[PDB]
């Protein structure tokens, strides 16, 4: 499609790719004991415990509001780690930041873990209203059962289960069904499937080059003044 | 046919879970380029709508 | 659109060039931000902002 | 071209029509 | 024989989009030295339907310029490549004329061949003359129910088997799912049988085509994208009156958007006299859309083609001096003045028509 | 019965044994 | 001539044509994932046939 | 509406294409011309070969 055309688009004064360290005049420099009186510096070799502390916080504190949902805290723990993961997979070498990564990624975290002590973290939110979201669709898939009835899954299930052996059926040929057909199959049926929805529009523009929104009524005027509620 | 070398029945049921993983990821990227196809023109779309498609950028 | 509405590219390119200068390694970048706007309308006048 | 026309006429040149209907519409969504 | 010589090649897959060749027919003109015209068909469509067109005596078109009917990637025998992007279809045209040692070439296309002839001038202007589109613009046309049916029937196209299905199995596919005779015509003849009967095929790859046209995204035929930028040299447009692919109500914009020197109506676009008839599209077949369609072509290569913009003709060339920018020129004791403008050989690159002029003036003094 | 029976598997084996890159594969495939 | 405030249209200007293409860009990027995917089950399809070669 | 101005405008747009189109129209008026000379310069091509039948 479009790449960029820029050879030097990577390129940093510090070299290439490079935003782990950035050229800045006032650069790190040695001390030397023998020379030094006294000195003044925050860093420390603390950052380990408290990366691992946090981490034992941030998982038990949002545990607190998962109510035994075993599955969600199995899903968060995967989350959790995405997170911690981040300095040990990136490009960036977290290894050689300009004044310690691993100081800046604990303060960082921790900044998110009080968030999540007072359950105002949007992970935190984002997750309960997604959840609550997910339930709420398999209570009505259970209770649809407990009645005998079948699930709009299942007809999908079992109508592309049919349409396959009608395929194969005909396909003597060949034996050959692959993933690709089966997949485009399936396609065929979610199109059609989803277009007989009555959903909102969701594509800017319709099989016409015209918008599909309810602004787009354009001349000619053919509609009257709007009518008043019946009684 | 009934049954054949239960060490084989190791790597059957390998084999079955190893393919029920790459047979999600085909199903990931084969939904994607599905709900993809109402999705044109970025630029005609507005701030908050574009948002909404990709669930997760405004949390 | 972020990117045909120049008012909003003229405002986030200029923050973005501004925050971007924490790596020069003054102070917090949090603390004196705030500065900079007052010292905007200092010597500002000359382009009366 | 950097001609188009008069300001007030300037909203005009920007419909491109799928179709062969007329009159068009101006306003370019 | 003479005339008619079409170098012969067998298409190559192609993993780098920058080692495409491109094959063609090319007419040899009358006369010894003449300017080259590279002209795209048709998405789809053959480069033979057009040779009587440019070979017809009645409208002399090789008495002007040697004429080379080339196929974009992926079309007839040119080498296949998934990506359609026009700037790398541009980049194949300048290799070819590389290979061939063209300096500067006049662009021409039909339909979709004119949006990638007009993609050559805007991404390599200083090597074309001119361009000359017919029935097409510089526009987006996925939603044109002309594109549509296009875009339909290649769809149609990829589900016939050769290997299962039979001759009369093809036939009959064709009759019932393509509606209109021309493109069922042009299908049917870019079918072909490899050697040794293997199996046969199309001419044209079916599988990254449809990609293209189905997905119905920026990077589509259909589609013009800003990325293709603004054309700076001579642009002629002609389209029918009642045409499917350009409205005369809107579609002529995209001209004046894309086109810098484009005046208008009646100097660089025209529309040919004709009937609602969704056959129109192809001019060549009918005398009357193609006699108009010739006569325009003969006034742009013989008046205004490869000529400079601020010029109105040729017949400017030597006698109408431009006005000059101050401090233009590295010259410091220069008294700035009109001049004008330089116009060079067609292929004086490859060949040393100024060195033997030089001396040949010297000769003189 | 003689003819043209064994095609199919000569196709399978041949898969498999391309699929081997590490010699202790390779040696499992000529078994 | 204080090219600034234009430096900022041309990224602005490009921006915007990668936006246009995003749907061919991603789907690029997918065109090799599948690829990968793809080759995974081809151990499968192998080994559904070990019974009846056997 | 009082048309009056606008159709003196679709009358100078019409001369207007014709003018645009001079070359085409007068051009196809002579192909007639031409034809009915050349079909009176047959007889010609016919009497000096009357020598060679002779
Ligand atoms: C380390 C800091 C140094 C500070 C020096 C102090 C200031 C000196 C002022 C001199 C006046 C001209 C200034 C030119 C630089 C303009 C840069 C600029 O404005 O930013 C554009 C810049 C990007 O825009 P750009 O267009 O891409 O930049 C390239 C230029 O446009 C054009 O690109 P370019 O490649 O063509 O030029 C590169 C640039 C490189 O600049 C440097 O590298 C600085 C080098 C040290 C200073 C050298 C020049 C000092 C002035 C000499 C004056 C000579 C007078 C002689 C008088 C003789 C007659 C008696 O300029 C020069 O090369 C200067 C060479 C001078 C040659 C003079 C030739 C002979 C002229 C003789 C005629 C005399 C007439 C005098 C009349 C009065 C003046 C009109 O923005 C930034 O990069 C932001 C970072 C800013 C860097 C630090 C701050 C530097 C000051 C910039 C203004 C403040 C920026 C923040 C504003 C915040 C607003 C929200």
């Amino acid at each position: 499609g479009y790449k960029i055309r820029n050879k030097s688009i990577f390129w940093t004064r510090a070299g290439w790719k490079n935003n782990w360290h950035p050229k800045n005049f006032n650069a790190p420099r040695p001390s030397y004991g023998e020379f030094t009186m006294g000195i003044r510096c925050r860093n420390d070799h603390h950052s380990f415990l408290r990366y691992v502390q946090t981490y034992r916080n941030m998982s038990r504190h949002c545990k607190q509001y998962f109510l035994g949902d075993k599955q969600l805290e199995e899903t968060f723990i995967l989350g959790l780690r995405s997170l911690f993961l981040v300095p040990y997979d990136s490009q960036c070498l977290t290894d050689q930041i300009k004044h310690g990564g691993e100081r800046r990624f604990v303060d960082q975290l921790d900044r998110d873990f009080e968030l999540i002590s007072y359950n105002t973290h949007p992970y935190q939110l984002f997750t309960y209203t997604v959840r609550n979201e997910h339930l709420a669709w398999k209570n009505e898939q259970y209770e649809k059962i407990q009645k005998g009835e079948k699930t709009f899954e299942q007809e999908l299930l079992d109508y592309l289960d049919e349409q396959v052996l009608a395929e194969k059926a005909k396909l003597r040929d060949g034996q050959n069904f692959s993933i690709e057909r089966m997949t485009e199959i399936a396609l065929h049926v979610f199109r059609k499937a989803r277009a007989g929805k009555v959903r909102p529009a969701q594509d800017v523009r319709g099989p016409d080059g015209n918008v599909n929104d309810f602004l787009e009524q354009r001349r000619p005027f053919e509609h009257p003044n709007p009518t008043g509620v019946t009684h | 046919s009934s049954a054949s070398s239960k060490a084989l029945d190791d790597i059957e049921n390998e084999l079955s879970f190893h393919a029920a993983i790459w047979l999600n990821a085909y199903a990931d990227y084969t939904m994607f380029l599905f709900e993809l196809e109402e999705y044109n023109d970025p630029n005609d779309y507005l701030m908050h709508e574009n948002f909404d498609f990709f669930r997760g950028l405004e949390t | 659109n972020p990117n045909t509405e120049e008012n909003t590219i003229d405002s986030d390119y200029l923050a973005a060039s501004g925050t971007v200068e924490a790596e020069k390694e003054i102070t917090s970048i949090d603390d004196y931000l705030g500065l900079v706007f007052a010292i905007a309308y200092v010597f500002g006048v000359f382009f009366y902002v | 071209t950097l001609q188009w026309g008069s300001l007030a006429e300037r909203p005009m040149v920007d419909r491109v029509m799928s179709t062969s209907t007329w009159p068009v519409p101006y306003y370019q969504r | 024989s003479r005339i008619i010589n079409h170098l012969r090649g067998d298409p190559v897959y192609q993993d780098n989009t920058k080692d495409v060749s491109l094959r063609g027919t090319f007419l040899r003109g009358k006369y010894d030295d003449l300017p080259t015209m590279i002209f795209f068909t048709e998405a789809c469509d053959l480069t033979a339907n057009w040779i009587p067109f440019f070979t017809n005596p009645q409208y002399d078109i090789l008495a002007h310029r040697n004429v080379w009917l080339l196929n974009p990637r992926n079309f007839g025998n040119s080498d296949r490549h998934p990506s359609f992007d026009l700037q790398e279809m541009s980049d194949d045209v300048m290799r070819f004329m590389y290979s061939q040692k063209i300096s500067m070439a006049t662009l021409g296309g039909h339909g979709i061949g004119g949006k990638i002839a007009l993609a050559v001038g805007c991404y390599h202007a200083e090597r074309v003359t001119g361009v000359f589109s017919i029935d097409s613009s510089p526009m987006d046309q996925r939603y044109h129910e002309a594109f549509k049916e296009f875009k339909g029937y290649v769809n149609a196209l990829t589900e016939i088997n050769f290997k299962t299905w039979s001759d009369k199995d093809v036939k009959v596919f064709l009759k019932e799912n393509i509606k209109d005779p021309k493109w069922r015509s042009i299908f049917t003849n870019n079918i072909s049988k490899n050697a040794k009967t293997q199996s046969d095929s199309f001419n044209f790859e079916i599988n990254y085509l449809n990609h293209n046209l189905n997905f119905n995204k920026a990077d589509s035929l259909g589609n013009w994208a800003v990325k293709n930028g603004i054309y700076t040299g001579r642009a002629h447009f002609i389209f029918p009156e009642y045409s499917r692919w350009v409205h005369l109500a809107t579609n002529t914009l995209p001209m004046h958007k894309v086109c810098a020197r484009v005046k208008g109506f009646g100097h660089d676009i025209f529309y040919v006299q004709g009937d609602e008839n969704p056959l129109n599209h192809w001019v060549y077949d009918f005398e009357n859309y193609a006699n108009v369609v010739a006569s325009k072509l003969n006034k742009f290569l013989h008046s205004y083609d490869g000529v400079h913009a601020l010029l109105k003709d040729r017949t400017e060339i030597g006698n109408f001096m431009i006005p000059d920018r101050i401090k233009s020129r590295n010259d410091s004791k220069h008294i700035y003045g009109d001049y004008s403008p330089a116009h060079l050989h067609h292929n004086w690159r490859f060949n040393h028509i100024y060195e033997k002029h030089d001396e040949l003036d010297k000769k003189l003094n | 019965q003689a003819p043209g029976n064994q095609d199919k598997i000569l196709k399978w084996i041949s898969t498999l044994s391309n699929k081997a890159t590490t010699g202790e594969s390779r040696s499992y495939c000529t078994q | 001539p204080l090219l600034q405030r234009f430096y900022r249209r041309a990224a602005a200007n490009e921006i915007f044509t990668m936006e246009a293409f995003y749907h061919e860009n991603i789907e690029n990027k997918l065109r090799n994932l599948m690829r990968i995917t793809k080759g995974q089950l081809e151990y499968w399809d192998i080994h559904t046939s070990y019974g009846e070669i056997r």
